[PDB]
């Protein structure tokens, strides 16, 4: 088997990206979260209630005969005929641990049988509601999640460019996550209804934390994709990113004009 | 100059089919049983007799809730219909007749054939199905060619069947507008034979978006149900159509030829088992494994090639074959659909592996994903107008003629009937509800129903042309 | 010397900065604090009235309170907008048919969202309005047949008369009939004829108030390329009433005028009713010898003549006039501006195909995608970035507009160096990330400031439209998020299209168009091209893109909409200012 | 059952061409010079290598006066293009370029027939004309059977011109769209190649009134220019297309075929000589000398008797025959035609004719006129719209596919040509106006020219089949 690389990574920000894109590592746990708590945050089903369908359980379907088919074992959720439902995460502009982009690829290398739109203020997920809520403990309780730039909402999602509030926190048009004693909470759930008690997702990582863990370019604090002076320079004098870009648009142009004049470039 | 290079092509098991065969052997401006496809979609309609004869006993004609109302109760509504109520009121029955056309669909098919028939060794083919309530016509390639267009099959059926009604059942003058109602439906007030009752696999002639789109004006939803959901045959059937639309549009040509050729191959025909072999690497895991397996595999045979190593050790790869790398993105894109809409029964994230296993592609090697910027583009596309309010639908409603989905350069289509076929009844718009009379009728035709072998079969009787 | 978002040239008004009365570079901000909608004067008034409508009609209607999970709208600041670049003109302070001289120079400033809503501003509307109601045709063919067919003479005085009956008959009169109904007047006000020439002797004979003057509208250099092309021809443009095209289509445009053409050349040369020649009218007016602001579209989304569909982009970038004001002449230190030019000529091209068409056509809604589009031409954020990329490769390649060489090399130079500049200001500036709030309006920007720097410096709109595309990898590379859900369809597909000659693949961007398969659905892209390719043919020293009979029937100060100022325009509606044609006051009851 | 009855064959000159012709043998679904007629129209087009270079060189792209400009003296426009004019203008070229094309037109046709051709020996064909300026194509039956659409001619013919013109003068990318413009002009802004180099005798396949239209839609000037003006020629080609076309409508179909064949064989192919004869008979009268010479056949051929004697002495007449007796009107139209419009030389009256030859026979007889309504329906509406001033046009720019002309069961058309005709240049938008490309090009194609011999000979070839 060929062994991927994903992406250039020639700097902290394009390997933090690389970290979180590749399944082969490991998103390191950063917060418990109780089954009930878990559950009452996504918003779709309590605890103890019984899974929703959407068909009958795929065995009893009738399936065709089909010899592809029985190559891609179904996941848990299909075989049981779950709803498809929608998670929907936003990753503020400023510093997160993981960006919209990085969840599409990063989604597709992990997680089995997905369906998800990248937006600028939002990403969606959405999978058979067993396997979704299995996916969910990775997008909230590990190093891709902090609770203060990286926030979970259903609708009224503006917020990953707004400018941050008093305590560093992303604006919630619904406030469901507020900033109560040093820890973020949520107030109410993803999809801004009531909650018996707020769901603790502890501290926000300090400043210095999120600049390390970035995987965004910014250029106020002195990292943007093109630095100046790059444009127009060679490739060895700017950033891999930047060199990918230029080789995608070189390629794709002579190879959209005739096939043949992008052979061995 | 012909396409000689060979390919060997693999049936949905994974075993080959036949070996050896010249690319220019699959091509429509080649081989058989793809012309034949063409022209079993333009010679054949399907007449709805039980809907002619409840439009024509209810009043409820064409669509839209239509009805002309009868009104067998005047005297019972509670008005008077003459002055001071001099008369009472009577009833009349002046919009509706009940005509035995389902009871009497042998000797209707009969009728049919002779009018329709040019020479008696014609081909003319008239059968009766679901116990006298559909038939299926095929007019001969002799009255289908008389002149320049594909609508021939319609037209004749339609005026067939309402001249010889008229005359079996010997009725009146009234009745020619009624009658010609449940055939044509609201025709001419509108192109289409609108609600009518005589229905072909292709849309009306006045849809088009270009010059050469009448086979792909062909919903996704229509190919699944035709090939009752077994995946590799939908993908042949839709790779098929697109393979002879862009041949139609003008696409299958000069410096292009080779490359739009190995779409068609790769991707629907499973040529050189890529297809198979990679939904059967990767089957349990994510898209990104088979992003893995694609770039192994074009590694493995030659396609692509290291061409120039980064400092921080990310290499850039070369095409060897530039037209061959687009084909192998081309079917990893489809097997990549299999694995993940598989992996979830549910067709909906279709939209979503078009776009991110290409970007994923690009991301992985430094080459351009299929298209140069369409698959990534119609992914963008596909995946709005399948989950906002501006428009579209489900999967299974796009066609190689949809605004939102018609870009690709044949390579697109085919994924979404490989998606809507492992569907497992996720969709309110699905084969069942807007493809019934097409899957149950039109799937009879075994080419249509099973392509790939019927090609493989038909390329190998030509492989020594070339 | 500040970015012109931070600090307009000549009022030194800080836009962004007006908006939160707090540094733009300060990342912080107070939310839930505003009182929702009760800090927008125009959403207040908006409660207010709807209560009125609800007792009056039986049927609630508008209704804040409905704003889910009890969150009304404006938990953040509900920005005011500043017109870009109203503090540096310095011409067009003519009364026009909409409304009193502007003064040149003053500022719109503290606009809402609403009063840009292309549903709330009448020169919106109208600016669509006056671009479908035109017809406009050579006259060759229909005097040939008077002069062969019927057998009497073509003189500047039979013109004359022609073009007195045809502005009698086109909104109002009758000539030939006894017992015809006829228009009030005061309902197509609006709707009249006139003529362009490229024979200044026969400019010179007719009626000057039935004539575009060439001479007078253009400079010298522009007005010779177009007399060049024009030729030693008579050009008719009419306009119907804006009435008339609301109660139908522009498509009207074409048979309207062909009827009342006909009627003016039988009554000004004494033709028999029903004779034969009369048929060679309409035919020629309808089909023989016409131009038409819009081509038809197929069945999917069908239109017939006329319609913003269309229209291709070079005529979009053609009916624009900013290319002959003094500000496109002599803006750039004495010297041509053709950013002026880009910047207002993407004004109306991103309103047009975006609200007027994407929305008013082929979606809809309460909203008209507004701020998405407001974006483009207020705050001078992409008027800073634009003219960032114009300084520097002036600078670096030592030369003036038009003359930087077309290769593929230097666009993507450019093209990096301004999405550079874009991104810089963006992450420098949290007031201004929190302004252009959608990813969409941010990625637009920097993919229209880099292609009208490539466009003005090369003279070339295929690599300056080009441009656009590079910057899909350039910005999502660097943010890692792009705009909306379905809105990298063309860039992704163009990186490979432009320069692609496949069937429905190749085409020039000149006559590329809303039914280019490409952008047949998605917002913030083609009003930029078409400031690019008008931006282009400017700096290379054109005085047209694509058409020149579409550059001089636009010449016209009777038009109801300024085509030479559509940002002011826009803001002049947008202050209620805008009077558009088309209203039936004449005949309704009082109000 | 086939359509046994017995005609003659005459050609314009009155003498007999081909005798005892079944009608079966001269109908569009049995005749091979018809169905090749209609082959010819779907795979011929004509290539102006003259108008493409023209558009490269000076920027006159496509039409509407559309014109790019190249500014070749921006130095002396008296304009500075720096800030304070620090650097001179300098101009540049980047919209137009000048390409050998119609020097290199041999080279460049072979490039194309190699390109289009599907096989060796396939019937693939590529003309120099007009000293280089001109190519006339015409693709293969393999690669415009293809698929089901008529457009493969011109879809593959602007692609395969675009694609070679890039190779042959190795362009470099700027040249793409360009180039892409020279022959396809505005597509795909417009569904048309608006303003293009590639030309078909079809319009676009989104202009048709309804199904089965498309060999309607071909103007009369075009009918005229490719038959050089010759009156009976120009009625043949014209009344083959419309009688083409009404297969296609689905119209030629059961009780209504007969009818049908007739019109085609008594208007368009002088069988029997009936148009030659009455036109010699009443040539140097009036319209009302062909109604008497029209009804006086009638009676002689035993259509038509007398039915009953009104006590004023007026006769009402009985149709022995209806669908011969509305064959024999619909000739005595075409010669009425001919005779009036025949004697002043000049068109325009056309119109009137079609409307009064058909209402003095009815008020002659007590018979209804051609198409029960039709024919007066389309002398009004056909009147009006070539006199007033809502629409239309001279009588040339008609055709069965105009909404004007439309109706009438393909009768009226024929008409149309013959007058156009014999016009002496009454119109503006005459036939050297509107299609001198169509007649140089096209009308060199012996079948288009002279379609009366050819199909009276392919009748005889068959003539014992039935
Ligand atoms: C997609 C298609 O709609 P359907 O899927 O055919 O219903 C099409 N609308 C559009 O393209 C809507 C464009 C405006 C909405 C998107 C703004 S980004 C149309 O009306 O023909
Ligand atoms: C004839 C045709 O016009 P053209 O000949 O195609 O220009 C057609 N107009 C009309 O039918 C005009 C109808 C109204 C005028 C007559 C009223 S009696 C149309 O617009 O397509
Ligand atoms: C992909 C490759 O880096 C493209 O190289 C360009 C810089 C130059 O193109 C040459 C031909
Ligand atoms: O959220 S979507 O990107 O689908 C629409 C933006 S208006
Ligand atoms: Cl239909
Ligand atoms: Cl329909
Ligand atoms: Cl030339
Ligand atoms: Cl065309
Ligand atoms: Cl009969
Ligand atoms: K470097
Ligand atoms: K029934
Ligand atoms: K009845
Ligand atoms: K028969
Ligand atoms: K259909
Ligand atoms: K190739
Ligand atoms: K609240
Ligand atoms: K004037
Ligand atoms: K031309
Ligand atoms: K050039
Ligand atoms: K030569
Ligand atoms: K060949
Ligand atoms: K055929
Ligand atoms: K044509
Ligand atoms: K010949
Ligand atoms: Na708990
Ligand atoms: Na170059
Ligand atoms: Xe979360
Ligand atoms: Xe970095
Ligand atoms: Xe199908
Ligand atoms: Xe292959
Ligand atoms: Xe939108
Ligand atoms: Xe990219
Ligand atoms: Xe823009
Ligand atoms: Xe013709
Ligand atoms: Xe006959």
């Amino acid at each position: 088997v060929y062994q991927r690389q994903f992406l250039p990574a020639d700097d902290r920000v394009t390997k933090n990206r690389k970290k979180v894109v590749d399944p082969s590592v490991k998103l390191e746990k950063i917060r418990t979260l109780s089954d009930k708590d878990f559950l009452t945050l996504i918003g779709h089903r309590h605890l103890g209630e019984a899974y929703r369908s959407v068909n009958p359980p795929l065995a009893e379907i009738g399936e065709p005969e089909d010899p592809i088919r029985e190559l891609v074992p179904p996941t848990e959720g299909a075989k049981a005929g779950d709803r498809v439902c929608t998670i929907i995460m936003t990753d503020s502009v400023y510093n997160p641990p993981i960006a919209h982009y990085t969840r599409a690829w990063m989604y597709h290398n992990r997680f089995r049988g997905i369906d998800n739109g990248v937006y600028s203020g939002r990403v969606t997920l959405e999978m058979r509601e067993r396997d979704l809520e299995e996916a969910c403990r990775t997008l909230f309780e590990t190093e891709i999640c902090d609770a203060s730039r990286d926030q979970v909402r259903q609708y009224t999602c503006t917020g990953h460019s707004c400018r941050l509030d008093p305590d560093g926190m992303m604006f919630d048009p619904i406030e469901r996550c507020i900033m109560s004693g040093g820890n973020v909470v949520y107030q109410k759930d993803s999809f801004g209804n009531p909650v018996d008690t707020p769901i603790n997702m502890g501290k926000p990582l300090s400043e210095e934390e999120l600049i390390e863990r970035t995987v965004v370019y910014r250029t106020d604090r002195g990292e943007p994709m093109t630095r100046e002076g790059d444009p127009g320079a060679p490739d060895e004098e700017v950033r891999e990113a930047l060199q990918w870009s230029r080789r995608i648009q070189w390629l794709r142009m002579l190879g959209n004009m005739v096939p043949d004049k992008i052979k061995g470039m | 100059a012909y396409l000689t290079e060979k390919i060997d092509l693999y049936g949905d098991n994974g075993k080959v089919l036949e070996s050896d065969i010249p690319l220019e052997a699959v091509t429509p401006v080649q081989n058989p049983a793809v012309r034949e496809l063409a022209s079993i979609f333009k010679r054949s309609v399907a007449v709805n007799l039980g809907g002619a004869q409840k439009a024509l006993s209810t009043g409820h004609y064409a669509n839209e809730y239509i009805h002309f109302p009868d009104i067998p109760n005047k005297d019972k509504l509670g008005i008077k219909s003459s002055p001071g109520g001099k008369y009472p009121p009577k009833s009349v029955k002046v919009r509706t007749m009940d005509l035995p056309l389902v009871d009497d669909a042998d000797d209707i098919a009969a009728r049919l054939k002779e009018r329709l028939q040019v020479n008696p060794d014609d081909g003319t083919e008239v059968r009766v199905m679901k116990k006298g309530n559909v038939l299926y016509v095929k007019i001969s390639e002799q009255l289908a060619n008389t002149g320049v267009e594909y609508t021939t099959a319609l037209t004749t059926t339609a005026q067939a069947m309402t001249d010889l009604v008229m005359e079996k059942y010997d009725l009146d003058f009234h009745a020619s507008p009624l009658v010609h109602c449940a055939f044509y439906g609201r025709y001419p007030q509108t192109y289409e034979f609108m609600g009518g009752n005589v229905i072909s696999l292709l849309a009306a002639s006045c849809a088009n978006e270009g010059p050469g789109f009448a086979m792909r004006n062909i919903m996704a939803n229509h190919i699944v149900a035709a090939t009752r959901k077994r995946t590799l045959e939908a993908v042949a059937l839709s790779s098929t159509l697109e393979a002879i639309g862009h041949v139609e549009m003008g696409d299958a040509i000069g410096r292009w030829r080779r490359w739009q050729a190995l779409v068609h191959a790769c991707q629907g025909l499973n040529a050189n088992n890529v297809v198979y072999d990679l939904v059967k690497e990767a089957g349990h895991g994510c898209t990104g494994d088979v992003v893995a397996a694609t770039v192994g595999r074009a590694l493995e045979d030659g396609i692509i090639s290291v061409k120039k190593t980064l400092p921080s050790g990310y290499k850039f790869y070369t095409a060897n074959d530039p037209s061959m790398w687009n084909a192998y993105v081309c079917a990893g894109l489809v097997a990549a659909v299999i694995v993940n809409q598989g992996a979830a029964r549910a067709a909906q994230g279709v939209s979503s592996t078009l776009l991110y296993f290409n970007d994923l592609i690009e991301h992985e090697t430094g080459l351009p994903h299929a298209g140069y910027g369409d698959g990534m583009g119609n992914g963008v596309s596909f995946s709005f107008f399948s989950h906002a309010i501006y428009g579209g639908g489900s999967p299974g409603i796009f066609s190689g003629n949809h605004i939102v989905t018609r870009h690709s350069k044949g390579f697109a289509i085919p994924v979404i009937a490989a998606a809507v076929s492992l569907d497992s009844g996720t969709a309110v718009y699905g084969p069942e509800a807007t493809s019934g009379l097409v899957g149950d009728i039109f799937g009879e035709v075994d080419l249509i129903r099973r392509p790939m072998e019927a090609i493989a079969s038909a390329a190998a009787e030509i492989k020594d042309k070339f | 010397p500040k970015q012109l978002f931070l600090e307009s040239k000549n009022s030194k008004m800080n836009s962004i900065e007006m908006k939160y009365g707090q540094d733009p570079a300060i990342n912080r901000a107070e939310f839930h604090v505003y009182g929702g909608v009760r800090q927008s004067k125009r959403k207040s008034e908006a409660w207010e009235a709807a209560k009125r409508i609800t007792k009056e009609r039986g049927i609630p209607n508008y209704n804040p309170d409905l704003h889910l999970k009890g969150a009304q709208m404006g938990q953040k600041v509900l920005q005011t907008y500043r017109i870009t670049g109203l503090d540096r003109e310095w011409a067009g302070g003519e009364d026009t048919p909409a409304h009193k001289g502007w003064k040149p120079g003053t500022d719109i400033a503290g606009l809402e969202m609403d009063d840009l809503n292309y549903e709330n501003n009448p020169a919106m509307q109208q600016c669509y309005d006056d671009m479908r109601r035109t017809a406009i045709n050579g006259l060759s063919i229909a005097h040939e047949t008077i002069e062969r067919r019927f057998g009497k003479e073509v003189t500047p005085e039979t013109i004359n008369l022609y073009f007195e009956m045809l502005n009698h008959n086109i909104g109002a009169g009758a000539i030939m009939m006894e017992h015809t109904a006829e228009t009030n007047p005061e309902l197509v006000k609006d709707s009249y004829a006139k003529c362009f020439t490229g024979n200044d002797e026969l400019a010179d004979a007719l009626d000057q108030r039935f004539l575009i003057d060439i001479n007078k509208m253009f400079p010298k250099y522009q007005a010779d390329q177009i007399k060049a092309e024009v030729g030693d021809r008579i050009f008719q443009v009419a306009r119907i009433p804006t009435m008339a095209v609301r109660t139908s289509d522009g498509g009207l445009s074409r048979a309207w005028v062909g009827q009342q053409a006909s009627l003016a050349f039988l009554c000004a040369y004494d033709i028999p009713a029903g004779d034969a020649v009369t048929s060679d009218f309409v035919f020629t007016i309808k089909h023989g010898d016409v131009v038409f602001m819009g081509t038809q579209l197929p069945y999917r989304r069908a239109q017939r003549n006329n319609s913003a569909g269309g229209i291709a982009l070079g005529y979009y970038s053609d009916c624009n006039q900013t290319s002959r004001t003094p500000e496109a002449l002599e803006g750039l230190d004495g010297g041509i501006d053709p950013v002026k030019v880009i910047v207002e000529a993407l004004t109306p091209g991103c309103v047009i195909t975006d609200q007027g068409w994407l929305h008013n056509y082929l979606a809809g809604g309460s909203s008209g995608w507004s701020n998405y589009i407001i974006s483009v031409y207020t705050d001078e954020v992409l008027e800073d970035y634009g003219y960032h990329g114009a300084i520097y490769a002036m600078d670096k390649w030592k030369c003036g507009v038009g003359e930087v060489p077309n290769t593929y090399e230097n666009m993507m130079t450019i093209a990096e160096e301004v999405s550079r500049w874009s991104q810089k200001n963006y992450d420098e500036y949290p007031g201004l990330m929190e302004a252009h709030f959608g990813g969409s309006q941010r990625y637009s920007i920097q993919a229209a400031a880099s292609g009208a720097a490539v466009g003005a410096m090369t003279g070339d709109p295929d690599l300056g439209n080009a441009a656009w595309h590079y910057n899909t990898p350039l910005c999502k590379e660097h943010y890692l998020r792009l705009g909306f859900y379905g809105h990298d369809l063309q860039d992704q597909q163009n990186m490979g299209h432009t320069y692609s000659y496949r069937s429905d693949q190749g085409i020039p961007y000149e006559l590329k168009g809303p039914n280019y398969p490409d952008f047949a659905m998605n917002v913030g892209h083609m009003g930029g091209y078409i400031g690019i390719i008008a931006g282009a043919a400017h700096a290379r020293g054109a005085a047209y893109s694509t058409n020149p009979i579409i550059k001089a029937a636009f010449a016209d100060p009777n038009l109801q909409f300024d085509f030479r100022y559509p940002r002011r325009e826009f803001g002049i509606g947008g202050l209620r200012q805008f009077m558009p044609a088309g209203e039936r006051d004449a005949v309704i009851p009082p109000h």
